[PDB]
Parts: structure tokens; C-alpha cells; sequence
RNA sequence: AAAGGUGAAAAGAACCCCGGGAGGGGAGUGAAAGAGAACCUGAAACCGUGGACUUACAAGCAGUCAUGGCACCUUAUGCG
RNA sequence: GCGAGAGCUAACUUCCGUAGCCGAGAGGGAAACAACCCAGACCAUCAGCUAAGGUCCCUAAAUGAUCGCUCAGUGGUUAA
RNA sequence: GUAGGGGAGCGUUCAGUCCGCGGAGAAGCCAUACCGGAAGGAGUGGUGGAGCCGACUGAAGUGCGGAUGCCGGCAUGAGUAACGAUAAAAGAAGUGAGAAUCUUCUUCGCCGUAAGGACAAGGGUUCCUGGGGAAGGGUCGUCCGCCCAGGGAAAGUCGG
């Protein structure tokens, strides 16, 4: 068979750098339009992360910039949107798709808080 | 080449080959909103609607 | 009647829904795909299709079935409600020869089709 | 002087092509495969205005042993039993006879019959 | 190496419609645009659209002969 | 095929003599099959008689007549 | 009936001669169910837009399915194999008729005795600026080492 549990598109290091940045790059701008799969992958790692910061202690926000390289960005989730983010079960973030796209013709779509 | 074909082929047959080529006409609907036709499960690029609008005009 | 002189100064010769974009930097087949899913159907329904369909000869189509539209309804002042392809076809154009270099010594020729998308739209008529 | 082979070639070909109708592929399409038909093509032709002949010849007599049949006598008995009687020489049509009016061919069936027994 | 050809003469398309363009449809010039400038004729391979008659249990050098069905009647209502 | 040599009285073998056919020979028969059997195609025909071969069915033509054989599926691969 | 010999003719170009046809229209092309013993010939229609049948006679660069023939065009393989080092990239913003591919920003990654820098040889405007988007660019392209115009190169002592 094959019935793992993970996706992967490049090699280890990348889908990493990848989950990272586009974490990171939400959580800043609060949407963000990307390819529909690179979409799926993002939403549980990013709302997992919303959880941790979701924590206060130091520790959460140590923890919050393994992932979050950028501190500006580590301080709004643990300060701002995490505290925001308070009453409401898990997971605040939802995805739209837009439509195909002309450069090599792939299905676009927005993630966002 | 080891893979060279012995003959040229017929039209018919080179046809019969293409006649599971026809492209699927995208199923459209009306938009709600902006009565502009869109694709199901995504949003109208017209209006920008998806149950109130999302997208920028 | 008259002979075969009088009757072309008496008439001109007209095509009443016609365009054609000639030389177009496709491949026939390809836009023969495209131009299927019209074959025969409202102009409207055609336009919605195009707009949706997810290769690129959907572009110049559809620009050529707006000429055309463009067309019957000035050239021609048709009732554009009533509109739709009456007939649609790709031809295909002059061809352009490249030398693709291949290995070892050899060379070949890439061929690059080009295309003469016509359409021709008419009132229903029932 | 000299004398392009112009026009020439293309009404021979053009010819030949005409020859193609329920040509199927490039048989008839395609000059040299056109006329390369047309070669055993001939044959057949030929063989056949020969052959045509053998084909009703039998069909005939394939009809003429059933009406023999039907009354209960066959084909060796009947067309002998107008041999041995000089009266009886139709042969050809007959067939014809046999097919169309019943009646007739009952006549002279009890009349081969009656000429041999 | 290959490569010729608008028209009698440029009057070789002002203006309008679609399009970034290319391209095209009108209008006008001209005998002619069925000569429109990658323009005398425009064969064949080759690609395609429309129509008629047909094809999804048979082994097919792709014909030939015979018969039946269907369709059309400008050398041609009975010969095809 | 006949008459010889050579060869194991082998070879779709080879080398001579002689007859016929194929080669340049269509047609019928032998399932298919150059040679074998019958027969040498001027052309046309919804005419008739025969040859070699056959006459249950798949192709045309007596599941014909009389006197025998063979219990074998011999016919439808061979000998001491 | 093969090699082969013999006989009678068809067709094409040029030439002489004769009868002629052509704007209400030649040749050529396209269709066709007619004629002749064959090669072939003719009527009608369609296309075409300038020249050309028939008869007789003379002369040949005179008849193509083949030669792994020559030239040219177009097919099959098929929307197949590939798109040229496994140093992946992501988001925002801008421009635009059109952006995965151009511009800017913030990150990420890779070389760093190089994948940094400076010369000789060699290539000759490829530099700079402003335009352009046919073709080139292995996809797009608004960009480019591509196209167009304009500008730029400064020696008593560094090379000769
Ligand atoms: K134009
Ligand atoms: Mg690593
Ligand atoms: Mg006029
Ligand atoms: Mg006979
Ligand atoms: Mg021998
Ligand atoms: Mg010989
Ligand atoms: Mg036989
Ligand atoms: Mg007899
Ligand atoms: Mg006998
Ligand atoms: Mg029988
Ligand atoms: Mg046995
Ligand atoms: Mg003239
Ligand atoms: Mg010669
Ligand atoms: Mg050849
Ligand atoms: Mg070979
Ligand atoms: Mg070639
Ligand atoms: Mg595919
Ligand atoms: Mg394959
Ligand atoms: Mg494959
Ligand atoms: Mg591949
Ligand atoms: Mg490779
Ligand atoms: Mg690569
Ligand atoms: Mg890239
Ligand atoms: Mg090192
Ligand atoms: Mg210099
Ligand atoms: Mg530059
Ligand atoms: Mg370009
Ligand atoms: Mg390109
Ligand atoms: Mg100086
Ligand atoms: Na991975
Ligand atoms: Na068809
Ligand atoms: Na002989
Ligand atoms: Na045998
Ligand atoms: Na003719």
C-alpha cells in the first residue's frame, strides 16, 4: 500500500522552510492566497500553532519561535490573535478557492484567520 | 530505436485513438448575487461573492 | 442572370456572421478542442464557457466569437437574443520551421502550427 | 526542343483515381496504391464474367431438385425423365417455373414421372 | 543555395465595428476584392466543418460478382 | 515416371539418357499446394453436353440398384 | 505466353501550312452516368482572366510506381519523449489589455581557493538611457545578452 499521513512536495528541510514561512506569512498578514494543496497542508499546522501560542507561559512563546523566525510576527500571535482567539474551541482559519490560474494553469485559493 | 513502429497508421485508427479527447463543458451556475455565471464551490470572480463578498471587485 | 461578368458588379457577396482570426500561434488540434464544446449552441452560453475553460486557446476563441457577435450586430443588425454559432472550425496556417538541435551530431525541426480560428454566428430561427 | 510531361500525367492519374468509389483507405486516395488495386482488380473482373455463369447455373438447379422434391421425386429422376422423352427440353427457366407457377412444374414432374416408369 | 507575378493606371481601402495587437467584418475605389498588398492561375498529398447512406459476435491484400435496402435523376425515370 | 551411375536400393541428394509439365500456362480436380490427373484462356451471354473427379451436410450432383466383406472407427501412418 | 523479332496507331512540345475560335471570354484547373478496338477523344457546367484547338507535314530535352533515385511540400510515430545538473522556495506590494515567470519589499536557500574580484586572448556595441513585443528565449513574458533610436570610450609617464 501507502496509507501514511503527511504530504510532501520536495525533500524534508523544504516542506519545513515551507510550513514556516507560510505560517509566518499568514499570521502577519492575515490572508493569503496560495495554490489549493499548499492551502490544505498549511491550515491544521498553522491552527496547531494558534494553540501552542495560545498558552501565555514563556515556554508557549519559546516554543511559538521554532516555527516563527520573526519576532514582530512571534509577538502578535502570542500577544494579539492567540488572547483574540480565546473562547472559540480550535482553529480559526478557513479556505476559499478562487479559480485557475493562466501560468500553469493551477486552481488558486485564500487561507485566513 | 528498439521502439520503432512497423507501419504508419491509418486515420481511422489514429482517430479511433482520439475519441477519449473531448473535453468536459464546465459545468456553470448563476450567481446569486451579481447574476454572473461562476464555478461551483469557488467564488464569483465577477461580483466577489461567497455568501456576502470576500474578494476585491 | 446576364453571363458570369454582369452578375459580380450586381452583386458584392456578403457573410452574415462571420469572423476569422488567421495566423494564430497554435496548434489546430488543441483549438479544436476549445471550439468543440461551442459547436452549435447560444452565443451566450458560449462566451460563459470560454471564460471558464482552462486552456489558452480560450483566449483568441474568444476573441474571435466577440468579433463575430461585434459583427452580425452592426455589420449585419441581427437580434443578438437569438444569436448563436451557427458553425465554428479551426484550419490550420503556415507553419514555422525551427532547427532544434539534438545530440551527437544530428539536428531536427520543430514545427510550430498556426491557426485560422473562423466562426460564424445566426438568429435561432424556429 | 525540349517537352515538360505537363498535364499529361495528372489526366492518366486523375483517371485512374476516378476508378475508385467504394475504395476504401488509399486505394483510393492514393494514385499508385489506386492503380495497384486496379491490377487484381482485373483479375477478378475477368475471372468473374466466367464465373457468373457457374454461380446460376447452380442456383437454378439448387431450386429445380426441391421442386422435384416436393411432389417426391429429386433432380437426377426429373431432368431425366424429360431426356428420356425428346417432348420435354426447357432446362434453362425452369427453375423459373418452379419458383413462380407450382402448378406447371406439378405438370411436368407427373409428366417425368409418366416418361420413365 | 532558394526566391518571379496586385490593377489598365494606385485611385493600393478616408470613416465606422471587435481586438493591445495580429486578424477580420462593413463602406468606398475598380470591370473585377471570387485582384487586398506574405495579392495571376491555385493541381496533389495533407488537416477540417456540414450532409447522405452506414458500422459496436467478425478473422478482414481491402477487391470482384450477384442480389436486397436506402438516397439522388444536369450525358440521366429507366439506362443508370 | 522409366533406364543407370555416385550415395546407406538415404535426401525436396547429385550426375547422364529419354517422355511430359512448370519456366513464360489461365481454367476444373487433388482441403490448402509449380511439377501429379483432366485440360492449352480471341471477345460477349441469368444457354446445353462432357473429362479428371464426385453425387448425406458445410459447395453443384442418386442417405442410388444387386451380390459380398469388415466390430474395426480399419478407412484415416510402416514391418519382421 | 517471358527474353526476343515484326506490324499498325495514341499522346506531348517545337516548326511550316491551311481552316479558324476568343471580352457575350482562350489556355489551365474542377465535375460528369457520352463516344472509340487500345493509347484516348468530345459535349455540357463550374473556375479562370488572356491567348489557343482541328487537319496535314517536319523535328525531338516525347510519355514513369519503382532505381535505400533528385528537389519540394505534407503525413505516421502523438499531443507521445523531452523542456538541459535534486542550490526547493514563500508571501505582500506595484505595473499591465494580459503576470508562477517583470519591478520593489521582507524572509528562505546555494557558492564563498567560488558559483567573489581583476587581467590576457578572443567576440565587436553585446555597455548606458528611453522605447518596442513579430521572431530568438526549450513554458509565459509587461522582461532580456533579442528589435529601434540616441548616447558613452579622453593618456607626456599604464600596453605597443
Ligand atoms: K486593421
Ligand atoms: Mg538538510
Ligand atoms: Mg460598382
Ligand atoms: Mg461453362
Ligand atoms: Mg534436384
Ligand atoms: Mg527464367
Ligand atoms: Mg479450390
Ligand atoms: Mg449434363
Ligand atoms: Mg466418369
Ligand atoms: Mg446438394
Ligand atoms: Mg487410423
Ligand atoms: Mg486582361
Ligand atoms: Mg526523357
Ligand atoms: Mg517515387
Ligand atoms: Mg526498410
Ligand atoms: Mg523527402
Ligand atoms: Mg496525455
Ligand atoms: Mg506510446
Ligand atoms: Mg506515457
Ligand atoms: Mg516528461
Ligand atoms: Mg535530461
Ligand atoms: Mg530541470
Ligand atoms: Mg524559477
Ligand atoms: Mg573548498
Ligand atoms: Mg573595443
Ligand atoms: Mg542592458
Ligand atoms: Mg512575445
Ligand atoms: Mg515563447
Ligand atoms: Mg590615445
Ligand atoms: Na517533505
Ligand atoms: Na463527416
Ligand atoms: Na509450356
Ligand atoms: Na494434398
Ligand atoms: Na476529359
Amino acid at each position: 500500500h501507502g496509507k501514511a499521513g503527511r504530504k510532501l512536495n520536495r525533500n524534508s528541510s523544504a516542506r519545513v522552510a515551507l510550513a514556516r514561512a507560510q505560517a509566518t506569512a499568514l499570521l502577519r498578514e492575515g490572508r493569503i492566497q496560495t495554490t489549493l494543496t499548499k492551502a490544505k497542508e498549511l491550515r491544521p499546522f498553522v491552527e496547531q500553532l494558534i494553540t501552542t501560542a495560545k498558552g501565555g507561559d514563556l515556554h508557549s512563546r519559546r516554543l511559538v519561535a521554532q516555527d516563527i523566525h520573526d519576532k514582530d510576527v512571534v509577538r502578535k500571535v502570542m500577544d494579539e490573535v492567540a488572547p483574540k482567539y480565546a473562547e472559540r474551541p480550535g482553529g480559526y482559519t478557513r479556505i476559499l478557492r478562487v479559480g485557475t490560474r493562466r501560468g500553469d494553469g493551477v486552481t488558486m485559493a485564500l487561507i485566513e484567520l | 530505436k528498439h521502439p520503432v513502429p512497423k507501419k504508419k497508421t491509418s486515420k481511422s485508427k489514429r482517430d479511433m485513438r482520439r475519441s477519449h479527447h473531448a473535453l468536459t463543458a464546465p459545468n456553470l451556475t448563476e450567481c446569486p448575487q451579481c447574476h454572473g455565471k461562476k464555478l461551483s464551490h469557488h467564488i464569483c470572480p465577477n461580483c466577489g461573492y461567497y455568501d456576502g463578498r470576500q474578494v476585491l471587485a | 442572370f446576364r453571363n458570369k461578368k454582369q452578375r459580380k458588379q450586381q452583386v458584392k457577396l456578403r457573410k452574415p456572421g462571420f469572423a476569422v482570426a488567421k495566423y494564430v500561434r497554435m496548434s489546430p488540434r488543441k483549438v479544436r478542442l476549445v471550439v468543440d464544446v461551442i459547436r452549435g449552441k447560444s452565443v451566450q452560453d458560449a462566451e460563459d464557457l470560454l471564460r471558464f475553460i482552462p486552456r489558452s486557446a480560450s483566449e483568441p476563441v474568444a476573441k474571435v466569437l466577440n468579433s463575430a457577435k461585434a459583427n452580425a450586430l452592426h455589420n449585419d443588425e441581427m437580434l443578438e437574443d437569438r444569436l448563436f454559432v451557427k458553425e465554428a472550425y479551426v484550419d490550420a496556417g503556415p507553419t514555422l520551421k525551427r532547427l532544434i538541435p539534438r545530440a551527437r551530431g544530428s539536428a531536427n525541426i520543430i514545427k510550430k502550427r498556426t491557426s485560422h480560428i473562423t466562426i460564424i454566428v445566426a438568429e435561432k430561427g424556429n | 526542343p525540349r517537352a515538360k510531361t505537363g498535364i499529361v500525367r495528372r489526366r492518366r492519374h486523375k483517371k485512374v483515381l476516378k476508378r475508385a468509389k467504394g475504395f476504401w483507405g488509399s486505394r483510393s486516395k492514393q494514385y499508385r496504391n489506386a492503380f495497384q488495386t486496379l491490377l487484381n482488380a482485373a483479375t477478378y473482373e475477368y475471372r468473374d464474367r466466367r464465373n457468373k455463369k457457374r454461380d446460376f447455373r447452380r442456383l437454378w438447379i439448387q431450386r429445380i431438385n426441391a421442386g422435384a422434391r416436393l411432389h417426391g421425386m429429386n433432380y437426377s429422376t426429373f431432368i431425366n425423365g424429360l431426356k428420356r422423352a425428346n417432348i420435354d427440353l426447357n432446362r434453362k427457366v425452369l427453375a423459373d417455373i418452379a419458383a413462380r407457377e407450382p402448378e406447371a412444374f406439378k405438370a411436368l414432374v407427373d409428366a417425368s414421372r409418366n416418361a420413365r416408369q
